[PDB]
């Protein structure tokens, strides 16, 4: 059938040069998450698709610049899988990759540029990459087949490379690499062998940023280091006739009095029929300040115009700053992983440009649960925080269409990692973190105002970082160790908790009272910790599955005729059981274990009906609440590799087996939540909302 | 100029022997099961390093940055630093958190974004932040072959262990979960692998008298088996939430008088050998947290005054630090292997300006970089070129007396360059030379 | 380290008084031995023999207690029938001051002789003060009263049920070892001065009846024969097993009978019955078997209660022996003008050498260990040629010669006290006359077999000198120095003058053009040619006409002998436990020693 993804939520990696913004009209944004590269359109507020091609973390992105001031839609990404990859889009969907060979080391930064060789008809690009083993390697393109031009063992020992930059001077390629202590290496090739043209040295400390520029006939080399100095060389040369380079030093500034992770010029944009490239230098320091340098101020001082940033909140600064299509808006990459966009809007003092930057978890997402009616969504992750997303229906005053989704609140900033979560009320929810207790958080009255403002402007970064917390009310002592799994009742009357256990004394399931918060029961049959367990749609049963490869339908009187039932089994499965699910009519229940054998049991004796083998191990199983007239069932299982499989089960083959997506999830799935449409979460910062239509 | 110390802390956890017995060591306060919420083991939460850590939410990067920035702003701007890891059994945790913690702690130096510990240290060695060593605390049943290898991989130079007593009945009583022979084996393995061991000892344990204390300390400083390289004096304190408080409430336990404590400290610090340093003399807990014990933290001056009134003068390394100096050499057997200790002493005013420790590979040292028939320089230190002179003497002693073919020295990642001007290579974490 | 050696030996044969001897005692201020004998007999026969024999109040055939007072001017005796009788020898007076109709098994006294206690034969213990009146009495009981936070058949075939009692050096605690019959085992318990139980003994699997307490008050000895080996264990003051050391003998072929400590808590004496008596010591928690003495039946042993290193042995054949001891290293220094130095150390069945010219080695380590089947007794080095060493064992008087690998030669086929070595093959082995106590110099030289020669001389010889370069012997007497004794000719005893006090250490040195005499006594007084120079010298060294002395007051002093004159920076301050060992002439390598067990080298 069909399977469309409504929305995704992601966050850039914490590498220095993680995101890059395209030049010219219709600029585009591309950054990186756990094992993938995510696209993003600044004009809109939506993510198109991700470039799922890697196996490790991705550390560098770069747009292949096009000379004539037009969108390119081809890029290069270097990861931590020892892999540099060239990608071509030319559209919003074309996913074609080349997947170059090994580099022997996780790359940190790469670059690429078009050769501009017309004589050889259409010319192609080249790639220069640096890695952990302190080498520089050249990869070129000349059509469909990649070219391994040459290798250059930059050094032998621990003499590393700090940055990299590529631009042909006038007729021949020119490479600018960085040597850690003070040096910038300027290379040049004769026919294909790059021979050292010169080495510049003017920095007292480690050099971090290097950038090319062109103005008239003179090239410009900008650099930034950790020695409280920003260093620029205007440079007029001739390409090596065997001639050499003729560099010139200039005045420097006194910016930021700290480290400068990045620096950039201003690109060339098409306006009033001609191309414009202003003289601008923009830095990215660590003191949470940014300085808008100006050219010479008609005298040579190069003094600023305004320095954005307040030293109050975060002292750790940024890792990147880039431009929009022109000198209109400026984006920056925060240390913790958040983004920050600024816009001028026809006024010399710039202001913030919120409501546009996308945000997400910067550590693995563990759990989520749907809204009781379908209004918002709440996610918990190992980043010690909890996040709340809700859609924006207060879209532009004339454009009320295309409702988007944005994160709304950061309820708790915790001191552990959160493992289990359940929702007890529209404005209340219980979370079990790494502690031995459980906590309960309820919405305040200072939130509903803005919530109805926006869901009937979205908060900025600072408002989320300072003034969005939810006060704590409760505290649930009674466990001994970490909390592994929790459930909830249909009518919000009963809880169900399980603690991380290794013996039979701590393997006791505990039930609580929603109204009074008092322990009223303690059941104990399982020999080990209970990985998962769930109530039936009706209150007649309660199923549990543990790591002892056995299930238990162990329910007794609540004590708040029999109002429960009990039955167990010796052993059926061979590996650890992970997921258990019920049926809308309470007639069957499904169990899925790591040995990828999903088994149904019918509603004394509790036999099986049929067994099914899946290509990979299962980690989550869910059943669509809506029934079908032909007396069938729908299961949506999520596996370890990052795939979802939808099957139809029919009473006694005759089971539907072919319904799965592509480019779905990079890493493992944790749970699947239907809406009473389903949401998927994983250990790779990816939470997504899907849609099925049948 | 001088080197500024940087202190960190780990995340709360449980000590590893709780799973077998059912309770932690009696006298240890704090932890996940104490009124001091979100506080690591063996700590209350009201100490400088402690509240800096707890306001950092226990991440190496942020707290290292705060410490470095504060020290720089104070007006020092030092070149070298020395990390210290504090609180609880650091290697009772899963290895993933260990790797994450150490790699981020190393990356916090210059700014690298290493994905793994290997590249983290390989990049840190090229930095301008010249870190000279990291110290790790470990209990004897978790200082074994694998744990020692993990020590060496992270690039730590010194390690600290807590024995607290030399009587088996005290271990059986206070529920340490390990026999006293474990201390012997741990000292043997640590000392015959290049590490510099600094030990913890407490006066006034339960069921321990007064003369028994002097007897046990004499045994400690005379027996070859129990000779440490650094002393960690920690008077016993009673703090709520522990079995010691339960005993003290029933009137069973009792504490020494102030004068008795002063005299005992004077006697103990009077018999310390000149080659042994005294790192800590008193516990760092503030005033109101402890119920009974020493209520004033200036024990150093009181002990020094008592010693001056007595008639004995200290020879500790702390007080013997900064008309011509002369080379003095000392020898002894410790932990089953002949050692040597060289120094430049000024017997005129009884001070020193340079020192060095050397030890011959005893036997069956598992560290393959050694492989037997080698010597190890456990520490070198200079005050204020005496270092090359000390290295010359050490090379002469290694070649002549020990009868060795290869020699090795342990160094922090920030100083392995300084041993390259002499002609050393790198094997594992050691600087290596051939004889 | 240091090595004990023989010294002034005394032997007396008084007369066979009635029947046999049971227990004796030593009177210090009047310097005599008084012996008790069956048939009521207190004889102060030894020395000038102011013998006052009395008939003690038939009766029991054994007397258990004999003790001097030295302050109340009497001797207290007790017999197996329980008759504590105060007797004064000068007046021939008897009085049964104390008497219990139960019997007495043992008698002991306080170190200051202020209190005493008796063990009645009815398994009770009573306590009296100087006035022999009972103040308290208990028995053997359980329920140690919870001291500290603490609260089959396993008896020896030859175990004796007689309890043992020991005291402490400072006289604050006393330990009692008895037998428990309900379990048929051995038990120990400690009591305070105010006579209240303070501790007990942990459960042990097989313990002997021996007991002894260190006068320093730190440890208590015991037997504890293991199922596999045989040991000697220790009990701390609170009654727990803390350390041990192993006897080198075999299972089921020897037994322990007694344990003793000297006056300064530095020598341990052990009695073994099949018989041997061995003296040990402690290095760095390593027990050196210093010396051994095999005897065929010994009645009793006694350390000297006033001066250290002096033992008295009483045998069944009415034989009484007294032995002294000396405390000095066995150095090979001064061997030649060549840069030579090394030290030898005796331990168990082997000898440990330390070469101090090419190496520096702490006590427990060694270079060139040498093994000998029987325990060794003495070592010595040569005069001018080489550094070959001669060793005498304490079993068969065999001399073993080691060439300086380690070429060995020895005779293939008590007495022999001082075995001085002369380089070619010559042994000078002095001795003493039986029942006459006169020094008898000998001249013994090596199917070759040792052959000796006999010469006589009046006087008692304290210590031989060292035969220097092309020099003959030189002997010490109780006053002055005599007997130049040309090596190849028995010569006269003319002066080389008159020692004020017989020096503990002594030497003769060619100071400039004159051969002077140097000595050092226990008074820390450093005597040159019968002149008192300084009174604070602990150890001395001489070589290349330089003197090195220890001020005993935190300073080591050097003074040249080139001017051949001296009279009471340059100096170098030193710590407390300093004691000088071998020196290097050219390198000026002064090796200083500390009590903890380490070394130090100072140029
Ligand atoms: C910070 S702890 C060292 C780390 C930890 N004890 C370990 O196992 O390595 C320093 C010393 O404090 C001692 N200590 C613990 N509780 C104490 C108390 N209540 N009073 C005094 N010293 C205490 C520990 O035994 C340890 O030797
Ligand atoms: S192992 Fe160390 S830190 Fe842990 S409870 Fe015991 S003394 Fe405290």
């Amino acid at each position: 059938s069909v399977l469309e993804v409504s929305h995704v939520f992601c966050c850039p990696n914490r590498v220095r040069g993680a995101l890059s913004w395209n030049t010219g009209p219709g600029g585009l944004l591309a950054f990186g998450t756990s094992c993938s590269v995510v696209l993003y359109d600044p004009q809109k507020k939506v993510v198109i698709t991700n470039l799922n091609g890697h196996t490790a973390r991705v550390n560098c992105l770069q747009w292949i610049r096009t000379e004539d001031g037009s969108p390119s839609n081809e890029l290069v990404s270097g990861g931590s899988d020892n892999r540099v990859i060239h990608w071509e889009l030319e559209n919003n969907q074309v996913l074609k990759s080349v997947r170059l060979q090994g580099h022997e080391g996780p790359v940190c930064a790469v670059h690429a540029i078009y050769q501009s060789g017309p004589s050889e008809g259409e010319q192609h690009a080249l790639i220069a990459s640096a890695a952990s083993d302190s080498t520089v390697r050249i990869w070129s393109k000349k059509g469909s087949e990649v070219k391994y031009l040459q290798t250059l063992s930059f050094r032998d020992g621990f003499v590393l490379s700090v940055c990299l930059a590529i631009l042909p001077g006038t007729n021949v390629p020119v490479l600018a690499c960085g040597d850690d202590d003070c040096r910038i290496h300027l290379y040049i090739q004769q026919d294909d062998q790059f021979q050292k043209a010169l080495s510049l040295c003017g920095h007292e400390d480690w050099i971090r940023g290097v950038e090319w520029a062109t103005f008239g006939r003179d090239l410009f080399l900008a650099s930034c280091s950790q020695d409280c100095l920003i260093r620029i060389w205007r440079l007029y040369m001739k390409p090596a006739s065997f001639t050499t380079v003729a560099v010139t030093l200039e005045t420097v500034l006194a910016g930021h009095e700290n480290w400068v992770n990045a620096v950039h010029w201003q690109p060339s944009f098409y306006k009033d029929g001609v191309l414009q490239q202003p003289v601008r230098l923009l830095s990215a320091s660590m003191d949470k300040t940014m300085i808008l340098w100006a050219p010479d101020e008609e005298s040579g001082v190069w003094l600023e115009q305004v320095r954005v940033g307040e030293v109050g909140g975060n002292t750790l600064g940024f890792y990147d700053c880039q431009f929009g299509e022109n000198g209109t808006m400026i984006i920056a990459h925060a240390f913790h992983g958040a983004l920050h966009l600024w816009k001028q809007s026809t006024v010399n003092p710039r202001q913030w440009a919120p409501e546009i930057v996308i945000s997400g978890h910067f550590d693995g997402v563990q759990d989520l649960m749907w809204d009781p009616e379908g209004e918002f969504i709440i996610t918990t992750s190992t980043d010690q925080t909890t996040r709340l997303f809700a859609p924006w229906k207060k879209k532009d005053q004339k454009d009320r269409s295309q409702v988007t989704w944005h994160e709304i609140a950061r309820p708790q900033i915790h001191g552990y990692n959160i493992k289990c979560l359940a929702m007890i009320d529209r404005f209340q929810f219980v979370s079990g973190a790494d502690e031995k207790v459980l906590r309960v958080f309820s919405a305040p009255r200072n939130f509903v105002e803005n919530f109805s403002v926006i869901s009937r402007e979205p908060p900025t970064e600072d408002h989320l970082l300072q003034n969005t917390l939810w006060p704590e009310i409760q505290k649930l002592y009674g466990h001994g160790y970490e909390i592994v799994c929790v459930a909830c009742n249909n009518s919000k009357t009963l809880l169900a908790s399980a603690c991380k256990a290794s013996q039979k004394e701590h393997a006791a399931i505990i039930l609580w009272s929603t109204a009074s918060w008092k322990q009223v029961q303690s059941l104990a049959f399982h020999t080990l910790t209970v990985t998962q367990m769930t109530f039936s749609p009706d209150d007649k049963f309660l199923l549990a599955v543990s790591r002892d490869r056995t299930w238990s339908l162990w329910k007794r009187q609540d004590a708040t005729s029999l109002f429960a039932f009990t039955n167990k089994i010796t052993s059926v499965h061979s590996r650890i059981i992970w997921s258990c699910d019920w049926s809308p009519d309470n007639k069957y229940f499904f169990t899925g274990s790591r040995d990828k054998k999903v088994v149904v049991w019918g509603e004394p004796i509790r036999p099986c009906s049929s067994i099914l083998d899946v290509g990979s191990s299962v980690t989550a199983v869910s059943v669509c609440p809506v029934l079908n007239p032909a007396q069938r069932y729908i299961v949506a299982i999520g596996l370890e590799s990052g795939k979802i499989c939808i099957y139809s089960w029919n009473k006694t083959w005759t089971s539907c087996v072919e319904t799965n997506p592509s480019q779905s999830h990079s890493l493992g799935i944790r749970r699947l939540c239907w809406k009473s449409h389903f949401a998927s979460c994983g250990e790779d910062h990816t939470v997504k909302i899907y849609r099925v239509n049948r | 100029s001088g080197i500024a110390v940087v202190a960190v802390m780990c995340k709360p956890h449980r000590c590893p022997h709780i799973s077998f017995t059912g309770n932690i060591c009696i006298y240890c306060p704090g932890g996940p099961d104490s009124d001091f919420e979100y506080s690591t083991q063996s700590y209350t939460g009201y100490e400088p390093t402690s509240m800096r850590a707890i306001r950092a939410r226990y991440d190496p990067f942020l707290q290292t940055r705060h410490r470095i920035e504060q020290l720089k702003q104070l007006g020092h701007s030092v070149d070298k630093v020395e990390f210290i890891v504090m609180g609880g059994t650091f290697m009772a945790l899963p290895e993933e958190y260990r790797d994450y913690f150490i790699r981020s702690l190393h990356d916090a130096l210059s700014g690298h974004t290493s994905n793994n510990i290997h590249e983290a240290i390989k990049y840190s060695e090229r930095s301008f932040t010249k870190c000279v060593g990291i110290t790790i605390e470990t209990r004897p049943d978790y200082c074994m072959k694998r744990h020692l290898s993990d020590m060496l991989t992270y690039g730590c130079t010194r390690l600290e262990i807590g024995v607290q007593s030399v009587y088996e009945d005290v271990a059986r009583d206070t529920n340490r979960g390990h026999t006293v022979k474990a201390a012997c084996e741990s000292f043997h393995l640590a000392k015959d692998s290049g590490f510099k061991v600094v030990t913890h000892m407490m006066p006034d344990l339960p069921n321990v008298g007064l003369e028994r204390d002097i007897e046990q300390f004499i045994e400690f400083f005379e027996n070859p088996a129990f000779r440490p390289d650094g002393l960690k004096l920690y008077p016993t304190l009673v703090i709520r939430g522990t079995g010691l408080y339960e005993l003290w409430k029933s009137g069973r336990y009792r504490s020494y008088s102030p004068s008795d404590l002063i005299e005992l400290v004077a006697r103990i610090l009077a018999l310390v050998p000149p080659w042994t340093r005294v790192y800590r003399v008193q516990r760092d807990i503030p005033m109101p947290l402890v119920s009974s014990g020493v209520e004033h933290g200036n024990l150093r001056e009181l002990a020094f005054a008592r010693m001056k009134d007595l008639g004995i003068q200290c020879r500790d390394v702390r007080t013997r630090e900064v008309y011509q100096v002369e080379l003095v050499r000392r020898d002894y057997v410790a932990n089953g292997g002949w050692e040597t200790f060289l120094s430049y002493e000024d017997p005129d005013q009884d001070i020193l300006i340079g020192l060095l420790r050397l030890r011959k590979c005893s036997e069956e040292t598992f560290r393959f970089e050694l492989g037997g028939g080698v010597s190890i320089v456990r520490e070198l230190h200079v005050y204020g070129g005496f270092g090359m002179l000390l290295m010359e003497e050490a090379e002469r002693i290694a070649r002549e007396e020990h009868g060795s073919g290869k020699m090795a020295v342990i160094s922090g990642v920030g100083t392995r360059n300084y041993y390259r001007k002499i002609g050393y290579r790198l094997q594992g974490p050691y600087m290596v030379k051939m004889l | 380290m240091r090595n004990l050696k023989l010294h002034r030996t005394l032997e007396f044969r008084d007369i066979q008084a009635p029947g046999k001897p049971q227990c004796f005692c030593l009177r210090a201020e009047q310097g005599t031995v008084l012996i008790g004998s069956e048939r009521g007999l207190t004889e102060v026969d030894p020395v000038r023999r102011e013998v006052k024999t009395e008939i003690s109040l038939d009766g029991s055939g054994c007397i258990v207690g004999i003790q001097d007072l030295l302050d109340q001017e009497s001797v207290c005796v007790a017999t197996a029938s329980g008759d504590v009788i105060v007797c004064n020898l000068s007046t021939q007076q008897l009085e049964c001051v104390g008497s219990v109709a139960s019997g007495i098994s043992v008698m002991s006294w306080s170190p200051d002789q202020e209190l005493l206690l008796l063990a009645t034969a009815q398994q009770t213990l009573i306590m009296m003060t100087k006035d022999f009146e009972v103040i308290a009495e208990e028995q053997i009981h359980q329920d140690d009263f919870g001291e500290g936070k603490f609260v089959p058949e396993n008896a020896l075939p030859w175990d004796d049920r007689r309890p043992h009692i020991t005291w402490r050096g400072d006289g604050q605690y006393f330990a009692v070892s008895v037998v428990c019959r309900q379990t048929e085992a051995r038990k120990i318990r400690v009591w305070n001065r105010e006579f209240a139980l303070q501790s007990t003994s942990e459960s042990v699997p097989g313990l002997g009846p021996a007991l002894a307490w260190k006068p320093s008050g730190s440890l208590i000895a015991s037997t504890q024969d293991k199922p596999n080996q045989q040991d000697v264990v220790f009990f701390e003051k609170n009654g727990l097993l803390h350390g041990h050391f192993t006897l080198p003998f075999l299972k089921d072929e020897v037994k322990v009978n007694d344990l003793l400590w000297n006056a300064d808590s530095s020598v341990l004496a052990i009695w073994l019955e099949d018989s041997y008596v061995q003296l040990w010591t402690v290095g760095n928690y390593h027990w050196y078997l210093k010396q051994s003495l095999p005897f065929s039946q010994i009645v009793s042993l006694l350390w000297d209660p006033v001066t250290p290193c002096r033992l008295h042995v009483l045998c069944t054949g009415w034989r009484y022996l007294c032995c002294d001891w000396h405390w000095t290293t066995d150095r090979s220094s001064g061997n030649s003008a060549n840069d030579l130095a090394n030290v030898a150390v005796i331990d168990g069945n082997r000898v440990l050498v330390t070469v101090f010219r090419q190496t520096v080695v702490p006590p427990p380590m060694c270079t060139y260990r040498l093994l000998i089947p029987h325990p060794v007794n003495q070592v010595i080095f040569s005069a001018h040629l080489g550094n070959d060493l001669a060793v005498l064992d304490a079993s068969n008087q065999i001399s073993v010669y080691k060439c300086g690998h380690l070429e060995k030669r020895y005779s293939i086929q008590l007495q022999l006290s001082f075995l001085t070595w002369v380089e070619d093959d010559t042994f000078l082995a002095i001795s003493y006359s039986h029942s006459s106590s006169q020094s008898i110099i000998h001249h013994l030289t090596v199917g070759q077999l040792d052959v000796s020669s006999s010469v006589t001389v009046d006087g008692v010889v304290i210590g031989l000198c060292c035969c220097s370069k092309t020099k003959s012997l030189a002997v010490q007497l109780a006053d002055g120095q005599v007997l130049k004794y040309l090596w190849e000719s028995p010569s006269l005893a003319v002066e080389p003058v008159r020692f004020v006090h017989p020096c503990t250490q002594m030497e003769v040195a060619t100071i400039g053009g004159e051969e002077c005499v140097l000595g050092l006594t226990d008074r820390c007084r450093f005597f040159i040619n019968d002149t008192e120079v300084a009174s604070n010298i602990t150890s001395f060294a001489v070589c290349d006409d330089f003197l090195l002395v220890t001020t005993h007051s935190h300073t080591c002093q050097v003074f040249s002998l080139s001017g051949a004159s001296l009279k009471m920076e340059i100096l170098r301050k030193v710590e407390r436990g300093s004691r000088i060992v071998t020196v290097v002439p050219q390198d000026t390598k002064l090796i200083l020693q500390m009590p903890r067990g380490n070394l130090e080298v100072v140029h």
